[PDB]
């Protein structure tokens, strides 16, 4: 279906697919200098977002589920309905308030079972 | 069941953003020479793969006017054109005392070009001599405030020094592909009959643009893409009447030009090791340029374009008019094309007027007469506002024609006056933004957010 | 050995030291825009590797086997006359028609086994 | 000679045309191969080869 | 020009040829330049013919 073939398509049926999509976000070909800005704009966003999800322990990434708790002050919303039948272009204007909060819950959350990882292989 | 945080990457996600596009064009030119064309000398061989694809469920708000590919287009081409006039010759020598005759021809008409002379220097700094060369009367200007009938001067050297255009590169509109880098997506509208802002039901994504062709042409819209359906008529604001107003048609109609003056390439060296080029002495007899347009197919175009005019002004007449005034660059058709810079007068497309009548279109008596427009030409050219603005246009030996075809009108409602159902439009000069918001009009560059977040059925297994 | 120091030793004698051949492919100094170009194109050929191992589930790579059965139609080729007693370089002269096909595969084997990885850790 | 043929120019007295040997090597993922087979035709196999 | 007695912090007034926008034609022409950007020109004594 190509680059964006599942915009639009559902939740659920985009949610698949995705390494389509993670595949294009490196590429390049320049002429002058200001092209060759963007090739190294692209990349340095590439490797911003490989770093923050190492960041959260999902690297190895495509899909990756964690233990920071939904709070419902975040969708309050039914699960059915924004699975089944909402698309994600439109489920980011449902979410965007609430993304940038989360982020910091998420690093800390792996730093909390990082924690863990250290102390109980110690003492085992 | 409970519900926690999870992450997507490779997630479809949009926001539109500001983005340097990379030309691209087809691969055929890139064994050519420096500067030759500035379509190969600046861009990279172009793909047709990725064929189009059609996002299936879409609505993103298109604006033909409120964007900013068409500002990256005029820099990238002054930025461009400003470097392409670098390895050429700049002309200080010539800002010299002209001694010109007058030679005189009455009754009937006559389109003469003056013979003037003036002193060079030669590959030798410190030894001069006697030469020639025949120039347009738009480009010459009388020298002295006092009164002298001979002495004149080149119209340039009162303000900056001024350059000759290199004789290897040329002015040929070779298309030109926009396209984006990685991490941007082209959203492109597919719905036929979109008003030009506002949503577009139907939106694609592709790689790179049609090719979008950079020419020049100033009240009537030369070779480029026809409308799908039916004549669009798009402005930023209709209920203002100083605006540009864009109308893009269906049909096209062919215009041919031609100089018919069977004219000599001269050559003059200018120091040492560079040559200025003149026109010497033209062969046969002296005629007129001109351009010709079929009349039935002018009164069918504005015709057409008439009856989308009423559905914003439905009561009153159209009555189009002359261009207001100005100078010889505001009034006149402009344009280039087999090199030598064409003016030519437009007062006849816009004589009469379609007057709610939609007079019969067929049985034509003589499709093959036509509308003849008459057209000056120079030499000197100020193309831009301040991009080493002189460009002097080398003449071009021999008689030239070009063909081609009308794809669009630019034009101006007039201010009213006295509550007038009567009220007029008008060819329009603009800025060439205006030129090619017409064909970037479809495109919108789109960033990918790929990261995002969900409440999701499992846990991690810690 | 160096660089290359295994480049025609067996096929088994040079599937090991693969470390020291995969920390040369980062490096850079330049003069000028053309030498700066051919850096950000080296670096960008490293991201490009790299996101196709982790597309392909090799992430923390060197070496690492899979599922996507080897169909014989690939190499019909004996096992020991190919590891003792071939080496990389004329391996690829054997087997450089197939290998595209099989990346593709090896993407969707790795969707299909992050579905499960979804799946069974949501019922658990 | 000139001034009929394109304008000329002086070399800088501060610089040489001394030639000082160059050495072209290449970018990482590239390597260079050599050939050390003394005998060597110019083109066609080399048996002994380094990097 | 010229004063005496008490104390003067005067600037020549000097003039040059100039081309003007025509190659080979001259015009008359005068700036006022302060003393320490202006030197006499000839080594030959002249009182009156300086330079930049
Ligand atoms: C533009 O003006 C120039 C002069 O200002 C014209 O060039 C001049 O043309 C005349 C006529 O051919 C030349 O004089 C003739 O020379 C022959 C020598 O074979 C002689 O037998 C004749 O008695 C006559 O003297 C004259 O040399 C020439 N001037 C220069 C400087 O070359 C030119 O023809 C004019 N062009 C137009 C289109 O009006
Ligand atoms: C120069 O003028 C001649 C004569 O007007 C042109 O020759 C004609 O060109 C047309 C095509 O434009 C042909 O259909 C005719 O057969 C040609 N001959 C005649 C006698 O008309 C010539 O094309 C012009 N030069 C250029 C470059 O257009």
């Amino acid at each position: 279906l190509g680059f964006l073939g599942a915009a639009g398509s559902t939740m659920g049926a985009a949610s698949m697919t995705l390494t389509v999509q993670a595949r294009n976000l490196l590429s390049g070909t320049v002429w002058g200098i200001k092209q060759l800005q963007a090739r190294v704009l692209a990349v340095e966003r590439y490797l911003r977002d490989q770093q923050l999800l190492g960041i959260w322990g999902c690297s190895g990434k495509l899909i990756c589920c964690t233990n920071v708790p939904w709070n419902s002050s975040w969708s309050n919303r039914n699960l059915s309905e924004i699975w089944d039948n909402m698309t994600w272009l439109q489920w980011d204007k449902e979410i965007s308030n609430y993304t940038q909060i989360i982020y910091g819950l998420l690093e800390e959350s792996q730093n909390q079972q990082e924690k863990n990882e250290q102390d109980l292989l110690a003492l085992d | 069941e409970n519900l926690w945080v999870t992450v997507y990457y490779g997630v479809p996600v949009w926001k539109e953003a500001k983005t340097t596009l990379f030309c691209a064009s087809d691969a055929r030119a890139y064994e050519k020479e420096v500067h030759n064309v500035w379509a190969t000398h600046a861009c990279v061989p172009t793909d047709p793969s990725p064929q189009e694809l059609v996002l299936g469920n879409v609505t993103e708000n298109f604006n033909m006017w409120k964007n900013d590919m068409v500002d990256q287009m005029h820099e990238d081409i002054i930025s461009l054109w400003d470097q392409s006039l670098k390895p050429c010759v700049k002309l200080t020598p010539l800002c010299v005392t002209l001694i010109c005759s007058n030679a005189t021809v009455k009754n009937g008409t006559v389109e003469e070009m003056k013979n003037c002379s003036f002193n060079t220097t030669t590959e030798i700094r410190d030894k001069e001599k006697k030469e020639y060369a025949l120039f347009y009367k738009p480009d010459i200007v009388p020298l002295s405030e006092t009164n002298n009938t001979s002495e004149y001067r080149l119209i340039n050297c009162n303000t900056s020094a001024c350059t000759q255009a290199c004789p290897k590169v040329t002015f040929e509109p070779i298309p030109i592909h926009y396209c984006a880098p990685a991490g941007y997506a082209i959203l492109k509208c597919n719905d036929e009959t979109f008003n030009g802002t506002g949503p577009c039901s139907n939106v694609s994504t592709v790689q790179c643009t049609h090719g979008i062709r950079p020419v020049v042409s100033t009240q009537l819209l030369l070779n480029g893409s026809l409308a799908e359906k039916e004549i669009v008529i798009r402005s930023e604001n209709l209920t203002n009447n100083a605006k540009i107003i864009i109308v893009h048609l269906h049909t096209p109609v062919e215009i041919v030009c031609t100089r018919p003056n069977n004219n000599t390439r001269k050559s003059v060296r200018i120091g040492p090791g560079q040559t200025f080029y003149a026109t010497g002495d033209i062969i046969g007899d002296i005629k007129q340029a001109h351009c010709n347009i079929s009349e039935e197919k002018w009164n069918d175009t504005l015709q057409k374009v008439g009856i989308e005019l009423q559905k914003h002004f439905p009561n009153k007449t159209i009555k189009y008019n002359q261009s207001a005034g100005g100078d010889m660059e505001i009034t006149t058709h402009s344009f280039n094309c087999g090199g030598e810079f064409f003016y030519c007068n437009t007062s006849n497309l816009f004589n009469g007027t379609y007057n709610g009548t939609y007079i019969s279109t067929n049985s034509s008596a003589n499709s093959t007469s036509t509308i003849t427009l008459q057209c000056r030409i120079k030499q000197i050219i100020n193309m831009w506002q301040g991009v080493g603005r002189c460009m002097y246009a080398p003449p071009i030996a021999g008689n030239i024609t070009c063909r081609s075809n009308i794809t669009g009108l630019l034009l101006t409602r007039d201010g009213g006056t006295n509550s007038n159902e009567t009220e007029t439009f008008r060819p329009a000069g603009g800025d060439m933004r205006d030129n090619w918001r017409s064909e970037l009009y479809k495109y919108k560059v789109v960033k990918i957010e790929p990261l995002g977040v969900a409440p999701t059925r499992c846990k991690r297994r810690v």
